[PDB]
């Protein structure tokens, strides 16, 4: 569907919000997110703290004002027209039924169904400390995957930060970790049919056929250059370097 | 070891000065001769420090504090005087980038030695705690100081300083590692 | 007079759905509000009020903190008319509301229509009343109930909130007949008289 | 004289992201931070003046908007000192404007001191950052001293930049690049489809080389160059093609 761009600026700021707000896990610092949502890839330009109150002692009890967004967008629009409201964020890390109320408030203010944003203010788990949800509805809400863009100007300052293969595997466990547990969770949580829906694609393995072995067929030619890869290495430098040395070492006139 | 005080006398505090920093200048300037021998005047000036320690945020004073906060540990260096540490520790904590800096030195100078890990904690705390470039900076130097020949000892704070996000701790870490391992090469170091 | 923040609690509910005097209760609520709020902003300019939904199956703010018409603006649109008590929650929201009340030295105030049969528990009710008095909220209530809503929480509550009256709570329980709310409460120290504490 | 400017890169990127579109005009607006003793210039935040169709101008600064935000920001808990000026000066090592100075200058009145932060949104793009801060006048100096008391101070006069963030965002920032498992091996298992081309690629890699090698017998299409380069890329994918099984 509309799965979205992610703005580090947002992400950072939202955490400084979290920081600034002195928010603890008792709370989730919330606020507007900005972008333009029309495309099958929504973009997140920006995002804004909505000064807020959250109480899960009584869930539906919590406080927020729109008049921010009122005053906000005006300036924001005046700042940039592309800022048009795409949705909103919060801290998280995880959902609370208070959300849905919060959710639909923005539906007043959004073109499409507005966007939740989970953050992990502790940035703990994985790729993203983040989720973004959109109500669907029997309610639905849903996370489409998202990611960062360039934002190179960001990436440039980002370049001032940091400083091939393996990781690709490294999630090998993750879902599989919780997964069977997740079963045994629900298994011994209730001790749904979706799970059985998950099931049949398990057989989708031990599948391997001679069809497999055709791999090496391919893998054969794959290796042809392995010499040639280094054959030119196998050729040039120290030939010439010796020459160059023979030049240089014989240079040595006076 | 006599004249220098009288040398500083016209520029000593109470002899006034044209500049309070000129006036502050003698303070540090004094111990230059008297290092280790000026403790009295030092502590005396430290009294003037202690006098203005818990107060007197005049830059002019802060210099008069700092320049004194300078020369204090200067003569107090290697001599363990908690007051030197302490009196500075306020002047330190008084958070004058002017003044509090010298504290981050003299306190190191006082306990220069194996010192005490508490000041280290303090310093290292004040490091992460206190918000300043310099005031935060000179701490590790003081940390570098009172970790002296301790070698294996400071490795924690070293490691801590090493593990620091901030240059400053890493920075002084080497100096710490130095005063620990200076002279004899510790290869690993 | 008043420098304090207020909240308007509207139930649009089994009573508000149903005209208690023209044109509906829920409508009778309306201009009484502005009437009130006028005198509220006449109490002082900067006197702020909230507006929430105690109505329907969803509690929520309708008009947030402000100080002029933007409420009268906000209140302009409807509600669930037959809706049901969020009061406790709504109040507990109205409390948290006032916890964010703008440019404090504004004391906390709340004004509450009762358009609902009023289902809640006394302790919770008084925990509110406590929490209010704790938070130090001014609490005055608009109630015309069946019978009325009274000999009940609402009666304990205004008491239970209240060590000092208008620093905590005053009550009026709205009567039937050609009783114009704004005309009625013109009497009660929900408005006028002494206005804040 | 040697002075310390500090940014939360948020405010940086905010400027940037705002300055990145800023062209033609400089992006303008508040800068949020403080002064810790001397030397210490922090920026926690910053934000746009809403565009001035007249362009960057001292009039264009609106203190309502700030108040608006700063309120909502104070509402956010967001609060700082307005620490100076920041703008986007495309293609400009330059200097900003005597105006821009006068802009800051009439403004830095509002402070003990302020900044006018140059950004070349153009040449910031290098992957390094182009950026600067003027504030042209001194006490004496780090204490420069003469040109003020002797009057007529007109110069570039930068301040000295820095900034600080955290390892916190840093990790999350390094988190840029369900996810990878969905995203990698296994999403790019897409490899065997084109083996015929993966041959043919390699098969075309072939011819290019004797040709290239031939020249071994300056100016170029070098006999030795592409040869390796040509194939070598394939290898990694050519390699990993296996892995998923």
């Amino acid at each position: 569907h509309e799965k979205v761009t992610i703005a580090p600026l947002v992400l950072l700021s939202a955490l400084d919000h979290y920081e600034r707000t002195q928010t603890k896990e008792n709370k989730r610092c919330v606020g507007v997110i900005l972008g333009d949502a029309n495309s099958s890839t929504i973009r997140v330009t920006n995002s804004f703290a909505l000064p807020f109150e959250e109480d899960e002692k009584n869930s539906d009890v919590w406080f927020l004002d729109h008049n921010y967004i009122e005053n906000m967008n005006e300036m924001c629009k005046k700042i940039n027209a592309k800022e048009k409201l795409i949705g909103w964020y919060h801290s998280g890390p995880k959902l609370r039924a208070s959300d849905l109320k919060i959710n639909e408030l923005f539906k007043k203010y959004t073109q499409n169904n507005p966007l939740l944003l989970i953050v992990d203010v502790k940035q703990q788990g994985v790729g993203l400390p983040t989720d973004a949800y959109v109500a669907i509805e029997e309610k639905t809400f849903l996370h489409l995957p998202c990611t960062i863009e360039a934002e190179e100007a960001e990436e440039i300052g980002v370049e001032h930060l940091l400083r091939i293969r393996l990781t690709n595997q490294l999630k090998s466990l993750k879902g599989l970790q919780s997964k069977l547990k997740d079963v045994v969770e629900y298994l011994d949580k209730v001790i749904h049919t979706i799970l059985g829906k998950l099931q049949d694609v398990f057989n989708l393995n031990n599948l391997q056929k001679a069809l497999t072995v055709k791999t090496n067929d391919e893998l054969m030619v794959i290796y042809i250059s392995n010499l040639v890869r280094s054959i030119i290495a196998f050729d040039d430098l120290i030939e010439n370097k010796i020459q160059n040395k023979k030049i240089q070492e014989q240079r040595v006139k006076d | 070891l006599l004249e220098g005080k009288k040398v500083m006398a016209p520029y000593l505090p109470g002899s006034r000065a044209s500049s309070r920093f000129i006036k502050g200048g003698s303070l540090y300037g004094l111990g230059l001769i008297y290092a280790g021998f000026g403790r009295d005047t030092t502590d005396y000036l430290k009294n003037i420090i202690v006098e203005n320690s818990g107060t007197s945020g005049d830059e002019d004073v802060d210099v008069l504090l700092h320049g004194a906060s300078l020369g204090i540990g200067l003569a107090a260096m290697g001599s363990a005087n908690i007051e030197v540490y302490e009196a500075l520790k306020e002047v330190l904590y008084n958070d004058s980038a002017t003044s509090g800096e010298a504290a981050a030195l003299g306190m190191g100078l006082c306990m220069l030695g194996t010192g005490k890990p508490e000041a280290i904690h303090d310093m290292f705390t004040y490091s992460q705690e206190t918000q300043h470039g310099n005031i935060t900076r000179g701490l590790a130097v003081g940390l570098a100081l009172i970790n002296y020949g301790r070698q294996e000892l400071a490795d924690d704070l070293i490691t801590k300083m090493l593990a620091s996000d901030e240059s400053l701790l890493r920075y002084g870490g080497a100096f710490t590692i130095a005063l620990a391992y200076a002279g004899t090469g510790n290869n690993s170091a | 007079m008043v420098l304090e923040a207020t909240v308007l609690v509207i139930d649009n509910s089994e009573y508000s759905r149903n005209g208690d005097f023209p044109r509906t209760r829920f409508e009778a609520q309306i201009d009484s509000v502005e009437f009130i709020f006028q005198a509220k902003r006449n109490s002082n300019p900067e006197n702020t009020v909230g507006l929430i939904s105690g109505a329907g199956a969803n509690p929520r703010v309708l008009s947030t903190f402000t100080a002029e018409f933007g409420k009268i603006l906000a209140g302009l649109h409807d509600t669930q008319i037959e809706g049901k008590l969020h009061m406790a929650t709504a109040l507990q929201i109205a409390q948290l509301t006032l916890k964010h009340r703008q440019n404090k030295v504004q004391h906390q105030r709340i004004v509450a229509f009762v358009c609902s049969p009023i289902s809640d528990s006394r302790d919770e009710l008084i925990r509110l009343a406590k929490t209010l008095k704790k938070n130090n909220v001014a609490v005055d209530i608009i109630n015309f109930g069946e019978i009325e809503q009274n000999t009940e929480l609402l009666d304990e509550f205004i008491a239970a909130v209240n060590n000092p009256q208008e620093e905590t709570s005053h009550l009026l329980t709205v009567t039937p007949g050609p009783r114009l709310l704004y005309e009625n409460i013109a009497s009660s120290p929900i408005i006028l008289e002494e206005g804040s504490s | 004289t040697k002075e310390t400017v500090y940014i939360s890169s948020i405010a940086l990127l905010k400027m940037l992201k705002h300055g990145r579109a800023g062209v033609p005009m400089e992006v303008m607006g508040l800068m949020l931070g403080e002064f810790v003793d001397d030397y210490t210039v922090n920026v926690v935040d910053v934000f746009a003046m809403p565009q001035s169709g007249t362009g960057v101008s001292v009039e264009a600064v609106d203190d309502v908007f700030q108040a608006k935000m700063m309120d909502m920001l104070k509402q956010t808990g967001r609060d700082q000192m307005v620490v100076g000026w920041y703008h986007s000066h495309p293609g400009f090592g330059c200097w900003l404007s005597s105006v821009d100075v006068n802009t800051q200058k009439s403004f830095e009145q509002l402070n003990s001191r302020a900044v006018a932060v140059v950004v070349d949104p153009i040449q910031s793009v290098k992957g390094k950052v182009v950026i600067d801060a003027f504030r042209l006048i001194d006490t004496g100096a780090l204490i420069n001293i003469q040109a003020l008391i002797h009057g007529l101070n007109r110069h570039y006069y930068s301040l000295n930049i820095d900034y600080h963030k955290t390892a916190k965002e840093t990790k999350m920032l390094m988190n840029l690049h369900y996810e990878e498992k969905e995203e990698s091996n296994l999403a790019a298992t897409k490899s065997m489809v084109k083996i015929a081309e993966q041959y043919s690629k390699r098969i075309e890699e072939e011819k290019e080389l004797t040709e290239e090698e031939l020249k071994t017998r300056v100016g170029r299409q070098d006999p030795k160059k592409h040869l390796s380069e040509t194939a070598d890329e394939t290898l990694e994918n050519n390699i990993v093609s296996v892995l998923t099984a």
